[PDB]
């Protein structure tokens, strides 16, 4: 049979407020690029071909830009429905709204918004169909994961996930996130089931790429409570009792893939991206023909898109999408960063782990460290920013004004911490 | 040398075997002539001639109190114990060859070490080495609490509820100490070793090495259990029925039995051992069980999964069915019921 | 007795008469348990030392002879026979052992032969606890003296060295270089690290985390990359886990194959070693004193093709793991020692003093 | 005639991930097939319009996965053929057929590209002698399993340490009965003493004889020039490509940095940056024998058949 993805392009973890002003989450330029694409991209090489977007919130730029996808040509072996509906803001409407339509035939493969990824579910894909139809049904759901340590930048202060499984057929026992519990909780529900081994694990990542099975959509309507994936298998796993069919658990080795949530998410996953962790996608390959990501990737993990202008003695070290239309002078040290498109740049500016985008501007001797910028946001001489200072939406800062740490400035008043300016004070 | 085969062992080594000695022949059998053997005195000396008893040229008897428990007489044996001690329980009826787990020891520095083969789920290691974690649901209800600081430092954890260990700790003279100086600590197997894991995290930490097996085992309440020991004890008996007047005609099925015992007619015995220098020579059939010995036998005993202890008689008219034979059976002729019953 | 473990399988042709020894023929699978003719601290370190968990040559040293002093201080003779023979006819059978688990490293050879040395020194005029005691504090003489002290003075005489702007070129384990790096740092130096490593026994890790978890931004590559990395570096800088005779220098597996990649690219090769580690015997050759560990571990990890399913029954298929290669002379220019910043082929004289 | 795209697009796409097809020769036989869809499923007013369109087409090609160029310099010679039958017939339409028996030529010669350079193997290699090689370079496969049913000799296989891709040649050869042995690449130099000539595969042949090879082989080519042992690349002609090394260094596909430092390794991947160059350089003055199609060869014969094989007014493309 076909192989086709539900897919819903608004994660409902809505943090990237203000940022989610502009443009939605989802059409986030992580390097100069979609991350809805990096997802297709994803969902190509596993080698899927009916996949089913959804975006309620913001529906309309998605749809925008998305008609020019890499996936929107004619020619694509992808074809895409947005269902512009704008009713649900809890996957589980989006699940039985799936039921609704009888869309997805069997053995689907759900996945949320911005998923990086390179992981060939076929794998996966297949021995979740033995122990489904060599089992018929006793399955609903093979989670997939992938392995990791605790300490890496992939798992934020936020997020984690620690899981009990089994070993012999690897069915999942218990998931659960951990926000600061120095201790945990498992029942012997555990081993009342079976006395053969069961293992524990903090080492996998938050990958949310669950395959799952059309009578999920099942287990979804017959029960209108769930909102979440979470509250799916955490619902599933205690209603063990009757009518469970447990979930079974699988993990990788070789891939990367991050469901990237929060503003410190995007940052790890950007510039490991740069670093080619996910190889094959990375912006001097092309994936979209879209023209201007033309990237020519360079000596020590420089990337350079065309006609760079790069200024005089300007080092950088390494993991710099110079993205197109920049222009740079003289000794502009950059490192980390990605330097979108229609970017200005002074002098004697350093940029460390820096995240420019398209529009951005910066006049000379303006420091910036592990920063971010959006569409024309500028700032000016001598300026300095500190960790997640985000600003957005063309804000502008004045010069000589340094700033502190979340400086997260933007077009509103209440909920920015401060509003749209060409100071730094007064709205 | 570095250790002393110290044997917390109270309370008898049944059968056509010296069974409760075995512990003691085996670490004998890889050097160890040190054994210290603390003995049963809670009424009388009914245990020390016992050991005269035996054939072991180096061996040592130790009278007790009324109770002693593990780390109880462990604090009680302690002024003796200078070494690195190797405790030892009871019921070590085990073919491990002991070099494993010392072998672990004396490789990772190890502040301790047991032996699990296959209540009381435990969380080894990846390695399943460092072990992590050790209770039982009497401890705790459901809960299987495990702080987030090891998961966050040892990262994979399997579980085990399926063991059997058999009590053996390799320790260090230090932990002898720790626990010298904690007197309500009464017991190693309950209390001591979880205390020592839960302090496995508050390099010159301490070490817990667990170990998984799949060859012998501990026996308890139920020793005809260690009727698995009987059938393959002969074989530990390679060099280390066998001895006996035998016929060769009554049924003989994975059987034992000493010299100078029951030989006369008419007998059988089916899947079991005997008892040695008794009186079962009558016409008689097998019973499928153990007897201890002066258990007078006779008239065709019909009996199976029971034992035939000492303080027993039968003949001419006798039938039995799993009743065990205890004390206070002047008997000749008793059909008893395959269910539980001692008498 | 002591048997020697098999020589696992059948070697290279040419390599017939090295060893090849294994992990699982855990000596300790027949000896008796109460370490009686074996010394009890001498059998926890052959043990802990052949499964692989002692490995830096320095490191390797170092439990020797913390183990060798606890051997000592329990040491007693026999009724009036003197120490300096008696003792180190015990010492023969432990040295045996410590072979017969794991071959000794020169660090190790010429430990162990100062040790002979100075045991068959102190006079039959001895004090039994007395000349125990006076051994002890010589041993750590020694030790602090030629390996703690020793790193301190290399690091003096490199720090001025390496500039700032200049990337180096860092492979494996070798606690003297990670030492060196780290201080050079500390002493408020500006520069990139590149570690190269070299399977099986993938090493460079340690020193990676000993750099990252101390600052210094360093890159990673294995050494069937290096061709790709030296039109960067300004220095390579390798450790020695032994230095010969005749000029050479011995190391692990992935260092001549650095220092030739690295004189075709011309660029400067240092060295950094410590006097005591020096062996005398000679070569310039490949195959005279190469261990072969357990070639087993060799085996490959992908989809699910363990390439090497069986090192056996394929008798047309043979492993080896040669520790160690010996970059001739020539290459390798700058090589420091505690006693000055020698040129390599002049490291004979100086050391045959 | 969009089934022609949409085979151009299977293609592209298996090609624009990894490893497809797994063969080098294989992907040279696909190229050639669809070359021919491309021609059989169109037409043109003067056959200038059919080079610009395979040159529009061999563009897309190279520039999507310039680390595999083999499919460049294939489109390269279809130019060269058109070129030559548009040269010779018109210095105009049947010729369309003309072209066709071309490919077929070109085409049926590749098929035989292996077992020629088996004829090669015999010479060489007297018995009892060893030889060095890094990787599972099927033509070399073909050479020594080729050479091994008359003589008996000895051949150790390094490792590209990425990959295993350098062990399941020797448990071919094993399968061979050639008693081969397996060493990891660091030790190359360690016993590069006792070598005779290295043999060696290769994955591109640049315009100046300096082949791209699977990495950790610029190592074993500049040990070879150290102890002068001689160098067998065991390169088929198609291979070739008239690049000429120095542009913009897009040279070296940069795999999954996972291979050589897992993910599996904490938090110090937050200032560890990474290499893994799968592809290297080796300079063309170490090269000493180019075993080919047509027999023995050197570093400068090279251009002879860039001078012949490919026009060269279309290495722009």
């Amino acid at each position: 049979p076909p192989l086709q993805a539900v897919l819903v392009a608004d994660s409902f973890d809505r943090r990237f407020f203000p940022i989610s002003k502009d443009q939605p989450r989802v059409l986030l330029p992580l390097a100069n690029v979609a991350l809805i694409d990096y997802t297709l991209e994803f969902l190509t090489a596993t080698g899927v071909q009916e996949t089913f977007v959804f975006c309620c919130w913001k529906a309309a730029q998605i749809k925008e830009h998305l008609l020019k996808s890499k996936w929107c040509r004619p020619t694509s072996l992808n074809v895409v429905r947005i269902i512009t509906s704008e009713l649900y803001r809890s996957l589980g409407d989006v699940l039985r709204d799936v039921d609704a339509k009888a869309l997805v035939r069997s053995d689907f493969l759900l996945v949320y918004g911005d998923v990086i990824s390179n992981i060939n579910i076929t794998r996966a894909l297949e021995e979740h169909r033995l122990r489904r139809k060599l089992e018929k049904n006793v399955s609903v759901m093979t989670m997939i994961f992938k392995e990791s340590s605790p300490s890496h930048p992939t798992r934020c202060h936020e997020d984690n996930v620690v899981v009990a499984v089994d070993s012999t057929t690897n069915r999942v026992l218990h998931f659960q996130k951990t926000q600061g519990l120095r201790r945990f909780a498992f029942p012997l529900s555990l081993f009342q089931g079976s006395s053969d081994g069961v293992e524990v694990r903090y080492d996998l990542l938050d990958c949310h790429i669950s395959i799952c099975s059309p009578q999920v959509a099942q287990l979804f309507t017959d029960n209108f409570d769930y909102q979440t994936r979470d509250d799916f298998v955490r619902g599933l796993l205690v209603n063990e009792e009757i009518l469970g069919n447990q979930i079974h658990m699988h993990v990788t080795a070789k891939e990367y893939g991050a469901r990237v949530s929060n503003l410190h998410m995007y940052s790890a996953v950007c510039a490991d991206v740069i670093r080619r962790w996910v190889y094959p996608l990375t912006p001097e390959a092309n994936f979209t023909d879209s023209t201007t990501q033309s990237c020519t990737h360079s000596r020590h993990n420089i990337y350079r898109g065309p006609e760079v202008s790069l200024g005089h003695g300007s080092i950088l070290e390494e993991n710099v999408l110079l993205g197109s239309g920049t222009v740079i002078g003289s000794n502009c040290f950059i490192t980390n960063s990605v330097i979108g498109p229609g970017c200005h740049i002074g002098d004697n500016v350093v940029l460390d782990q820096t995240y420019l985008w398209q529009g951005v501007r910066v006049a000379a001797g303006a420091q910036i460290h592990q920063s971010l910028l959006c569409d024309n946001a500028e700032v000016k001489e001598r300026v300095t920013l500190k960790p997640r200072s985000v600003l957005t939406s063309q804000v502008v800062v004045g010069p000589n004004i340094t700033l502190p740490e979340g400086s997260v400035i933007s077009l509103h008043p209440p909920d920015a911490e401060e509003d749209e300016d060409d100071g730094e004070f007064s709205d | 040398m570095e250790f002393q085969a110290v044997v917390m062992a109270v309370g008898l080594p049944v059968g056509n075997k010296p069974l409760i000695w075995y512990p003691l022949n085996l670490l004998e059998r890889v050097g160890f002539e040190e054994v210290i053997v603390v003995t049963t005195r809670d009424v009388q000396k009914a245990l020390c001639a016992e050991f005269k008893m035996k054939m072991k040229p180096d061996i040592v008897c130790i009278p007790d109190d009324a109770d002693m428990g593990t780390a109880d007489s462990l604090r009680y044996i302690y002024p003796k114990l200078k070494t690195d001690v190797l405790v030892l329980s009871c019921d070590l009826i085990t073919d491990v060859a002991l070099h494993e787990v010392v072998d672990l020891f004396r490789a990772y520095d190890a502040s301790l070490a047991m032996l699990m083969r296959k209540r009381d789920f435990i969380g080894v290691d990846s390695t399943g080495k460092r072990l992590l974690f050790m209770a039982n649901e009497a401890d705790l209800d459901e809960e299987l609490v495990i702080k987030g600081s090891i998961l966050q430092k040892h990262p994979r954890i399997r579980f085990h509820t399926g063991l059997v260990d058999a009590h053996l700790y390799c320790l260090k003279k230090y932990i002898v100490d720790f626990l010298m100086e904690n007197g309500s600590i009464t017991s190693i197997r309950s209390e001591l070793i979880p205390y020592l894991v839960r302090k496995q995290f508050s390099l010159k930490s301490l070490d817990i090495y667990s170990f998984i097996k799949e060859a012998n085992t501990l026996n308890l309440a139920p020793y005809d259990a260690c009727w698995n020991a009987c059938r393959g004890d002969r074989w530990e008996d390679l060099s280390r029925s066998s001895a006996q007047i035998v016929s060769k005609h009554l049924v003989g099925v994975d059987s034992l039995i000493g010299p100078e015992t029951q030989i006369g007619e008419k007998s059988s015995i089916k899947r079991s051992v005997i008892g040695s220098s008794c009186l079962i020579k009558d016409r008689v059939t097998i019973t499928n069980c153990l007897l201890m010995n002066s258990v007078t036998v006779e008239e065709g005993s019909n009996i199976q999964g029971s034992v035939i202890c000492n303080n027993a008689v039968i003949e001419k008219g006798a039938d039995i069915k799993d009743c065990l034979i205890g004390s206070g059976q002047r008997i000749e002729a008793k059909a008893k019921r395959v269910n539980e019953v001692i008498v | 007795q002591v048997p020697t473990r098999k020589d696992y399988g059948s070697k290279v042709s040419l390599f017939s008469h090295l060893p090849q020894y294994s992990r699982q023929n855990s000596l300790t699978q027949f000896m008796s348990i109460p370490s009686s003719v074996i010394h009890p601290a001498m059998v926890r370190l052959g043990l802990q030392y052949s499964q692989g968990l002692v490995s830096g040559s320095n490191a390797r040293c170092i439990a020797l002879l913390r183990a060798l002093q606890q051997v000592i201080q329990d040491y007693t003779t026999p009724p009036n026979e003197e120490l300096s023979r008696d003792l180190v006819n015990k010492l023969k059978p432990y040295m045996s052992f410590l072979t017969q688990c794991r071959p000794l490293s020169a660090s190790m050879h010429n430990a162990i032969k100062f040790l002979n040395k100075e045991i068959t020194s102190v006079g039959s005029s001895k004090r039994e606890e007395e000349a125990k005691s006076e051994l002890r504090a010589a041993i750590d003489r020694y030790v602090q003296e030629k390996i703690v002290l020793a790193a301190q003075a290399i690091s003096r005489f490199a720090y001025q060295k390496i500039s700032n702007g200049d990337v180096i070129l860092v492979y494996g384990c070798s606690s003297l270089v990670s030492r060196i790096l780290q201080e050079a740092w500390t002493e408020g130096r500006r520069f990139r690290v590149v570690v190269v490593d070299s399977r099986p026994w993938l090493e460079g890790r340690h020193t990676l985390r000993s750099l990252v978890h101390a600052g210094v931004p360093a890159s990673y590559l294995l050494i069937p990359a290096a061709s790709y990395v030296l039109p960067e570096v300004s220095k390579v800088l390798l450790g020695a886990h032994a230095l010969l005779a005749n000029g050479s220098v011995m190391s692990r597996v992935g260092t001549a194959q650095l220092a030739l990649v690295a004189r075709a690219h011309n660029v400067p090769v240092l060295v950094c070693c410590e006097t005591y580690k020096f062996c005398e015997r000679v070569q310039t050759d490949a195959f005279v004193s190469n261990e072969l560990d357990d070639p087993d571990d060799l085996q490959c990890k992908r989809g699910e093709h363990v390439a090497l399913a069986n090192w056996q029954n394929h008798a047309s298929l043979r492993l080896l793991n040669l520790v160690y290669d010996v970059t001739p002379p020539e290459l390798v220019d700058l090589v420091i020692t505690e006693l000055g910043m020698i040129p390599c082929s002049s490291v004979p004289v100086v050391l045959r003093v | 005639g969009s089934e022609l795209s949409e085979r151009i697009e299977s293609f592209v796409e298996t090609l624009k991930r990894g490893g497809g097809p797994r063969s080098s020769e294989e992907m040279a036989r696909e190229t050639l097939g669809l070359l021919r869809q491309i021609i059989t499923d169109h037409r043109w007013s003067n056959a200038g319009e059919l080079m610009e369109l395979i040159r529009r087409e061999g563009r897309r090609m190279t520039a999507a996965q310039p680390s595999e160029t083999t499919v460049g310099n294939m489109v390269r010679r279809v130019l060269k053929i058109i070129r030559e039958e548009y040269g010779r017939l018109h210095g105009y339409a049947q010729l369309q057929s003309n072209i066709i028996e071309a490919i077929n030529e070109l085409l049926v010669e590749l098929e035989g590209t292996m077992e020629n350079i088996a004829a090669q193997a015999l010479e060489h290699i007297h018995s009892n002698e060893v030889i060095m090689t890094i990787g599972f370079s099927r033509t070399v496969e073909a050479f020594l399993k080729e050479a091994a049913r008359k003589r008996k000799f000895h051949v150790i296989v390094a490792e590209c340490a990425p990959f295993c891709q350098g062990h399941e040649m020797a448990v071919n050869l094993s399968k061979a009965g050639i008693e081969t042995t397996v060493m990891t690449d660091a030790a190359i130099f360690a016993v590069m003493s006792r070598v005779n000539k290295v043999i060696i595969g290769t994955k591109t042949i640049l315009a100046n004889g300096a082949l791209r090879a699977v990495t950790g082989t610029h190592t074993l080519a500049l040990a070879a020039k150290h102890h002068s042992t001689p160098l067998i690349v065991c390169a088929p002609m198609f291979k070739l490509s008239p690049q000429f090394p120095n542009e913009e260094d897009s040279f070296h596909k940069f795999v999954a940095p996972e291979e050589v430092l897992p993910f599996t390794e904490g938090d110090i991947l937050e200032k560890v940056s990474v290499h893994c160059p799968v592809f290297d350089y080796v300079p063309p003055e170490l090269i000493t024998l180019f075993i080919s199609n047509i027999g023995g060869n050197a570093p400068s014969y090279i251009y002879r058949l860039m001078s012949e094989l490919y026009h060269p007014d279309d290495h722009v493309l």
